[PDB]
């Protein structure tokens, strides 16, 4: 019982300080060639969870954190796996007072929720969308990167395509549903648009007209084969219908559209684009009304997508790109059409713009915001004590003894920047207990000072979702007391 | 550990092969003889005083 | 596979009681979670509270704990939750025996005392099973309390009041003699626990697509055989010929609605709604058996004989969209009882979950609707069975006097546990609760919200007479199997 | 190196052979501690008969071999009390071997017991007590069937259950031959049931299918088949009209020769079935082979699968008017009862627990042996190791007049059968050795041959009134098959075991 | 270390366990392989004696087994054994996490309720309510036990009833004295008046002497002053003729020129005798012990009134008769080995103290455990009672007394888990008179058939038992 919850929590611990040095943005790179030749040289701490030889499962549990702190907030990675990692260190103590552990996880649940609500109240939060305030983030945010010469090409676009859909997701917040996006090798990245409905980037070539201002819109998944008879019965559907524009799957076989039902369908010049993608098929048709139907006797008169203006149209002068507007319900996920003869300025543009949309969606779930870099931390750690000498009981020491293990995220942030540890995490105590809470380390610069004038900030939620999915983990592996193989 | 092919290790070799198959059937004379059980090897147990 | 005497009993007891410790701590509703590896490649680390599934999961050679673990098949089959503590207390039982063996007592005298000491305990149960109001002046809240008490460990919380509403419509409606039939449970993902609402059908629509209309009234419904159609290609067009000869014979009935449970391909399906049809396709089959009797619709191989008025009669059934998912109300059934469950959650093992556990509380609510009678939880009724146990073995002479007082030590560690695993103190409350039962008389016993002695009848903590029998009483005849068998080919 | 022979190859299979009865002498009386059954698969399941763990068990020592092989060969005589013997295999070779050790070759021990066996039998006939007129002994046949029934609940049924057992030994009480007999077999066990619904239902019920699922049962008529016949779009054209032939052939053959309710065996198809119920006949698809006989006895007939040869006289026969639902949750079975007397006879058994079917198949063969032990040679004497006591004293007695070396064997197999009464006291949780001598006291000082052990712990030693049951044949062929293995066990000296490779 | 402790105190309880009651079987004393041959015994005082003791724990229980040694005499084995079986029972409640502390507490407030119930049934006897006779023999009997010496009890026992006539001032253990020789059996001892010392000037010396008034002597150019210290002891053998005695102690040696110079003048000088006796002499007689004698010149001697000595049958039979406190009621026998010289001294020391004891208290309970059984129920119904975890503490202190009476069947030969557990079952409802019988093996009325026991060792036993466990059970450490 004992003896295998404290190897759950040396493991734990092991795993959250291989990344623990890792945290903020000076931590250093890594190298493990565990495995068969993993170069892993990488600052960022998520990436190395995710090729992280584990076998234990509470080293496991962490690596379901790191993906969960993804998924909620999309920041905060390496900082749900050391505020973890550091509880679970400072249970031991507990476990060896005397203190079972249903006690130690109710009391860390306590000190959770009056966590969560002395950081919420304690920020200084937005009034309005405040679109300013928006790009502030964004300047947090989107550079500090090689989009920082992209940052006011990304910010304002990303923004006024919230602006177009304040959409009513979790509370009227920012999901993954705005409009949808694209996007095209090659380029310049000047060339992203703003677009209102359904692109697509795939290469059709019909000399014909494909340019219908009633665009019919079908999912036709039926290929052609090889044995007549289920081979050109849809086509003299589309002859009796006249979806002029259907977007092709070959579901069935690899001859997609043979010159047999291929010059049937260029008799009238349909659009041809095939091996559509799976988990945007079903946000096309979310998009469009058509039904994503294989089964030609199942295509109906009800199946008739609606589209306004859909062209093969050399967009920014030679990308051949279908867009289409005028849909059922379009607009499926936040438009940045990706534009880039280079490759990096083509990922990296991407994935800040899904960094801006993780921290937009941050911004408004919760509407407020904190200065980060080891403040609230250090704030925590103060009220939580003073908190846990009110609170009598066997708790008292528990929620102690979830103030202490708060303070690893200043101290290896102030380690990471080069300071010594401990002195300045007790200077930032003395500063803060008599001062303010914005006081903390400007790692940007490398000292201690006011981090509200530093301007290095963050939005709450990413800070209240990572101490609740931490204090999840920490009271579940507290709980978890057996294990057994051999089923 | 013991060789024995000279020629009088050979005759009292000789005669211990012949003592010792000659206890293999020394219970069964008389027709009160005591049964010997052998097997095949398999299971077919074989009970005989012959 | 040969064994020895002293070994083997012994092995028999060490596998017994290591199934027992691994239900130990999965015990009332402060369970610390075991993990089931399986290791396999890629085994979920799987947290559960629930015992049960433990037991289903784990891999046991041992024979002896291999008859411990389908005794507790016997009692998840008979009552649902209960059976962490079947094995527990029979785990604790031979426990208790092994040190009477240690000083040399024979088993068949240990045999003989629990069998009396059971028989004391089965009548000590009836000496406080006290028949509540919640049926009889109809009570409410004591159907919450009983509700409440084997629904621990679960997500059901927010609808447990759903769940109890459903005891009272049952008592009030969904009787058949208390139907066991009606549990009809289902969910899909996307939210929470507190989405669980009423509904009386399964969750299948409208294959024709939304063109087939949602008022197909009177539904004369069975199971077909093939789908119906227009040398081995005019071998199956000759058998085509056959099938559109008996959708001619299917048609002049006037059906809505129909259960054609083989996978319907186009012009089947284009039959079917050319001539109405509905095609439904393997649900769960006691949703289907719910549409056999609550609906009318039976289980078919062909439908040869059955041909003008020989099917299942109703009078109404819709197939509808409601959120924005598959969500089927199959509203207007002829008898009113299989009401399903409808909720949107988050995780896969409710569906499971959910559906045993509503079973499990249906089977003691159908234990209340037999008979209402029940005792005071929380170990109370533990205590009293050791207390009754233990004056009769101050009364009993004989060398089965020390049988009677071990088995009183098993009873009182029961509720040891329940509060071992609570992290409150277990040994001085067990002890001041064994001390208080002994003259301050038994309505007295443990709450573990608070941890403290407390008059339970207060409080509230209500548990079924029909379950805590059907617990002593079996754990007790699987102590006893496994204790009158010692040395032969038992293990390995 | 090494070559096990002479006296220490006797001295070495002994105490083989007698670990196996120390296997065994614990499972001896009622009252024995039961024992489980696993297999080399992974089976599971709980026997108290010791024929069952004998025969099941796998053993490595060929004396063991030799030791099942006979005491399989005893099964057919007695079948009750077959650890008796093995136990007391391992008490005369254990009091053999004391023998041995003070140099008496084992020749002599093996006649000697022998000549103890020749006391033994007789004496036995001598305390033979008996009560001869067991033949319409209706009302003690209730305690002869309850202590076969005493180590479990089925006393508390035992008004159902003995009663069963007294109608089923009446039933196949042929009053001059005596004997169940291969077709006699008594058991049909519904595993799922409970106490009372193991009752009297002369009949068959089997698991077989319907003519129809929904067709009126209802066949009274004792018109009734059992078919050889299998199976054996013009290919289904020709075969639907080799269908609609096989109706109006093979059933107008039978409209020729009386062979109605066809239960054919094979492949069919049920529409050609369905137009025989709109001519209201019955004929059942796929049913079993060999209970052509349990179905043919059932007004007195025998197998008739043919064709031709099923008449009017040789149908398809019927037991007894009764409709219960044999499937409640299962489908309904076949109501094979309408009509006459099954002499074949077979009972209906609803026990859930392979015990309870293990026993009430098994302790009613046994019964269908001591009960045939009432007619074949109604001689009982009161067990419970009272028979035991009373010949070992008598043994110990013939032990004084005799002259030879042999004496000491006596003495020796006495003693040895003083095992029973042990294991009897030892497994009922008792003091082995000074409740066996305070019942030999008791019967020395008083001449009642019936004081036993007291195994069910009721009132008195007295077996008279517990009436603990054996009959003379159970004990006389278990004293004898247990003295002609011994001597088989002593004449056998070198096991030269082949491919053990002798260096 | 504190479970060796235990292990220590649980070997020295085991080896008197075998030796518990009158059906005990006797050990072997081998020791120290110069001259060890053999010691066969069934008094477990004397084992532990013999014991060499390695853990300092277990020397804790053996000196308190040496507090109940000299206070009552035998009691020694069922106060080791009790305690040995708490604390067999404690480390038992120690492995279930319950603190020491608690238990020792538990001991206590159960020791104080086991105390009382023996007061509850305290029985007292009509030999010192209407002067009975036979039921004192049967304490007087029983405290024999593990002995041979039947016979001539009733001369142990007319030793008592003479006693509260003669020798109690207080229940006086001063005035008993008993000597044998070897060469015959049980039927030889009976009264005398002293030790066995003889006239010594020879066969000129007679039996009947008149006035005894009795003390300790001293003793018997260089040469000189040696002839006039022989003049200085010649000076003292002529102040010794003019004081009139006719016995004298003579504590250090002599030789014949002191020695018939002393008889001439009337002087019997007793050569060193063991103190012991030199007692009874010393007020029983009334003669007292110095180192010099030159001051007592009439005044300050002994003081007696006859001292007679005969020869009776192969010993020296010296009947030292007439003396002035004649309480000195001695036995001699004549008896078979070596080893009845200490017992038979020891056995009536621990009869007639506990004799002693019924003399200023004849209040007695009913023995063969009985009493035990009672003390376990009253404890048990305590423990029923009472919350906390030291209701756990009283159950364990129920089951040692459980094992007192069992270990006294089970050394009987006979069965011991049935008819304790049906003695146990029997004591709730039949109530305190019923109790095990160990000679014929049964329950049976206690009172009916005497089998009593003296409170003042019951008390003593079950007080200091749970004295003992409450030292070593606080003992942790070293």
């Amino acid at each position: 019982p004992a003896q295998i919850r404290f190897s759950n929590i040396s493991a734990a611990k092991a795993v959250a300080d291989a990344i623990r040095t890792s945290l903020g943005p000076k931590g250093m790179d890594k190298m493990i060639q565990d495995g068969k030749g993993d170069v892993t040289i990488t600052n960022d701490g998520a990436t190395i969870l995710k090729q992280m030889q584990v076998l234990h499962p509470a080293a496991r549990m962490l690596v379901e954190l790191s993906k969960a702190q993804d998924i909620e907030a999309g920041d905060g990675t390496t900082s749900v796996v050391i505020i973890a990692g550091s509880l679970l260190d400072s249970c031991t103590k507990l476990l060896q007072k005397g203190i079972h552990p249903t006690i130690i996880s109710e009391s860390f649940q306590k000190a959770l929720e009056k966590g969560i609500e002395i950081l919420t109240d304690m920020s200084r939060p937005v009034e309005l969308s405040d679109r300013e305030t928006l790009l502030n983030s964004a300047t947090t945010s989107l550079n500090s990167k090689v989009v920082s010469q992209y940052s006011s090409l990304l910010s304002p676009m990303s923004v006024n395509a919230v602006m177009k859909v304040i959409d009513p997701a979790t509370a009227t917040s920012v999901d993954l549903r705005d409009i949808k996006i694209v996007k095209k090798l090659g380029g310049t990245i000047d060339d992203c648009e703003l677009v209102e409905g359904l692109v697509l980037t795939q290469k059709v070539s019909n000399s014909g007209i494909t340019r219908v201002e009633k665009a019919k819109i079908g999912l036709i998944q039926f290929c052609l084969s090889a044995p007549r008879a289920y081979i050109l019965n849809l086509v003299k559907q589309i002859k009796k219908t006249g979806c002029n524009v259907l977007l092709i799957q070959k579901s069935i076989l690899r001859d997609a559209l043979s010159d047999l039902a291929l010059h049937f369908l260029n008799k009238m010049k349909i659009m041809v684009i095939k091996d559509i993608e799976r988990e945007d098929i079903e946000f096309i048709c979310k998009t469009i009304g058509t039904k994503p139907v294989a089964h030609i006797d199942q295509f109906t008169a009800d199946m008739l997508g609606s589209a306004e203006l859909a062209e093969e149209v050399n967009l920014n002068g030679s990308g051949k790109l279908l867009k289409i507007t005028g849909c059922a319900s379009p607009g499926k996920t936040v438009t940045i059409v990706v534009r880039g003869s280079n490759k990096l300025v083509i990922e990296e543009a991407e994935r800040s713009i899904h960094d801006a949309l993780c921290v937009i969606r941050c911004l408004v779930k919760k509407r407020a915001l904190i200065a980060g870099g080891g403040a609230p931390e250090i704030e925590l750690a103060l009220r939580l004590t003073e908190y846990s000498r009110t609170l009598s009981g066997m708790e008292s020491y528990c929620v102690r003894a979830f103030a202490d293990a708060m303070e690893v995220i200043p101290s290896t942030l102030a380690e990471n920047a080069g300071l010594n540890p401990i002195s300045t995490v007790t200077e930032l105590r003395n500063r803060h207990a008599q001062g303010e809470k914005t006081a903390g380390i400007n790692v940007r610069k490398g000292g201690i000072s006011n981090i509200l004038e530093e301007l290095v900030v963050q939005p709450l939620l990413v800070s209240v979702s990572a101490l609740t999915l931490a204090t999840e983990t920490v009271r579940s592996i507290l709980k978890i007391d057996d294990v057994v193989n051999t089923r | 550990g013991t060789d024995s092919s000279q020629g009088i290790p050979q005759l009292v070799s000789n005669i211990s092969a012949c003592q010792v198959i000659a206890e293999a059937v020394r219970t069964t004379l008389g027709p009160r003889g005591m049964d010997k059980l052998i097997v095949d090897g398999r299971g077919k147990a074989t009970i005989s005083n012959d | 596979d040969e064994e020895r005497a002293e070994t083997a009993r012994l092995t028999s007891f060490i596998g017994a009681i290591a199934i027992g410790d691994l239900v130990k701590s999965t015990l009332g509703p402060k369970g610390m979670d075991k993990i089931l590896l399986s290791s396999g490649r890629d085994a979920s680390l799987m947290v559960t509270n629930d015992g049960a599934t433990i037991l289903k999961n784990i891999g046991v050679d041992n024979p002896a704990a291999k008859v411990l673990v389908d005794m507790s098949r016997v009692q998840d089959d008979e009552v649902g939750d209960g059976t962490t503590s079947v094995t527990v207390l029979a785990a604790e039982l031979l426990r208790e025996a092994e040190s009477l063996i240690a000083k040399k007592i024979h088993p068949q005298t240990i045999i003989a005392g629990w069998r009396e000491a059971t028989k004391a305990a089965r009548e000590a149960l009836l000496s406080s099973a006290v028949d509540h109001g919640s049926d009889e002046v109809k009570f409410r809240q004591d159907l919450m309390n009983i509700a409440g008490t084997t629904l621990s460990s679960k997500l059901l919380t927010h609808h447990k009041d759903h769940f109890t509403k459903l005891a009272v419509e049952a008592v009030l409606r969904l009787k058949g003699s208390g139907n066991l039939e009606a549990i009809h449970i289902i969910k899909k993902l996307g939210g929470s626990l507190a989405d669980s609402y009423l509904d009386e059908g399964f969750l299948l629509d409208k294959k024709i697509g939304v063109n087939q209309p949602k008022r197909i009234e009177n539904a004369k419904i069975l199971i077909a055989n093939t789908g119906m159609d227009t040398k081995v290609a005019e071998i199956e067009h000759a058998e085509k010929e056959k099938m559109k000869e008996k959708v001619e014979r299917i048609l002049k009935h006037g059906i809505n609605c129909f259960i054609n449970r083989q996978l319907i391909y186009n012009y089947p399906e284009q039959l079917f709604g050319a001539a109405g049809v509905m095609a439904i396709e393997h649900a769960d089959f006691a949703g289907v058996e719910r549409l056999a009797l609550v609906t009318g619709g039976e289980i078919a191989s062909t439908f040869d004989h059955p041909e003008l008025v020989k099917l299942g009669s109703c009078k109404l059934i819709e197939e509808v969209m409601i959120g924005e998912d598959k969500l089927i109300h199959f509203s207007g059934v002829a008898l009113g009882e299989a009401c399903t469950i409808v909720l949107r959650g988050a995780t896969q093992q409710i569906l499971d979950e959910a559906e045993r556990s509503l079973h499990d509380a249906l089977c003691v609510l159908a234990q209340t609707v037999k008979d209402s009678r029940t005792v005071y939880g929380g170990g109370c009724s533990e205590m009293l069975m050791a207390h009754a146990v233990t004056q009769l073995a101050n009364r009993t002479p004989g060398k089965e006097a020390v049988a009677m007082e071990s088995y009183a030590k098993a009873l009182r560690m029961l509720p040891t546990i329940i509060a071992d695993n609570a992290g409150y103190d277990s040994a001085d409350l067990v002890a001041q609760l064994r001390a208080a039962h002994s003259e301050g008389n038994t309505t007295a016993g443990l709450d573990m919200r608070e941890g403290t002695i407390g008059d339970m009848a207060i409080l509230g903590i209500t548990e079924s007479f029909q379950v805590k029998r059907q617990v002593l009483l079996s754990a007790a005849e699987a102590a006893e199997v496994i204790l009158r068998v010692d040395n032969i080919i038992k293990a390995a | 190196k090494s070559r096990l022979m002479g006296l220490e190859a006797l001295k070495s299979h002994i105490m083989a052979a007698k670990a196996v009865a120390n296997t065994m002498r614990t499972s001896l009386g009622p009252n024995g501690l039961d024992k489980m059954m696993v297999d080399k698969d992974g089976d599971v399941t709980v026997t108290n008969d010791g024929a069952t763990i004998l025969s099941m068990m796998d053993v490595d020592h060929q004396i063991a071999k030799l030791m099942v092989e006979l005491s399989k060969s005893q099964d057919d005589e007695i079948g009750d009390g077959t650890t008796g013997v093995v136990v007391l295999a391992g008490a005369l070779l254990e009091e053999a071997e004391q023998l041995l050790d003070r140099g008496i070759h084992p020749i002599r021990i093996a006649d000697g017991y022998e000549q103890a066996a020749r006391v033994a039998i007789e004496h036995l006939d001598k305390i033979s007590d008996s009560v001869l007129v067991d033949i319409k002994d209706t009302e003690p046949l209730i305690q002869t069937a309850k202590t076969t029934l005493g180590s479990k609940v089925v006393n508390s049924c035992h008004r159902q259950m003995a009663e069963i057992a007294v109608n089923a030994v009446l039933t196949v009480a042929d009053m001059e031959r005596r004997d169940v007999d291969f077709e006699l077999i008594k058991v049909e066990g519904k595993v799922g049931g409970r106490l009372e619904d193991t009752k009297l239902i002369k009949g068959v019920i089997v698991d077989k299918d319907f003519s129809h699922p929904q067709m009126p049962k209802k066949v009274e008529d004792a018109k009734i088949a059992i078919l050889t016949c299998p199976f054996e779009v013009e290919d289904y054209k020709a075969l639907q009209k080799y269908e609609k032939e096989k109706f109006e052939e093979m059933i107008q053959q039978i409209k020729e020769t009386g062979a109605n309710l066809a239960i054919c065996q094979w492949g069919f198809d049920d529409e050609a079935n369905h137009l025989l119920l709109q001519n209201n006949l019955p004929a059942v698809r796929w049913v079993g082979g060999p209970e052509i006989e349990l179905i043919a006895i059932a007004t007195g007939g025998r197998i008739v699968p043919r064709f031709s040869e099923l008449t009017a006289e040789k149908l398809g026969f019927a037991g007894l008017v009764q409709e219960i639902s044999f499937g409640t949750t299962k489908d309904k079975m076949l109501v094979i009862e309408q009509c006459k007397n099954s002499r074949a006879v077979t009972i209906f058994i609803r026990g859930g627990n392979k015990m309870i079917i293990e026993e009430a198949k098994r302790s009613l063969h046994d019964a269908l042996c001591v009960i045939r032990n009432l007619i074949r040679d109604n001689r009982v004497v009161y067990g419970g190791g009272a028979a035991e006591i009373s010949c070992a004293l008598a043994v110990s007695q013939e032990a004084d007049k005799c002259p030879t070396l042999e004496q000491y064997a006596m003495r020796a197999f006495a003693d040895a059968l003083e095992v029973i009464p042990m294991a009897l006291s030892e497994n009922s949780g008792m003091n082995p050795i000074q409740t066996m001598t305070e019942v030999r006291a008791r019967q020395v000082k008083e001449m009642n041959p019936a004081l036993g052990i007291d195994c069910l712990h009721k009132g008195t030693n007295d077996m008279k009134q517990q009436h603990v049951i054996e009959t003379l044949i159970g004990k006389k062929q278990q004293i004898s098959l247990a003295t002609q293995m011994v001597r088989m066990i002593l004449k056998i000296d070198d096991i030269r075991k082949p491919g053990e490779s002798e260096e």
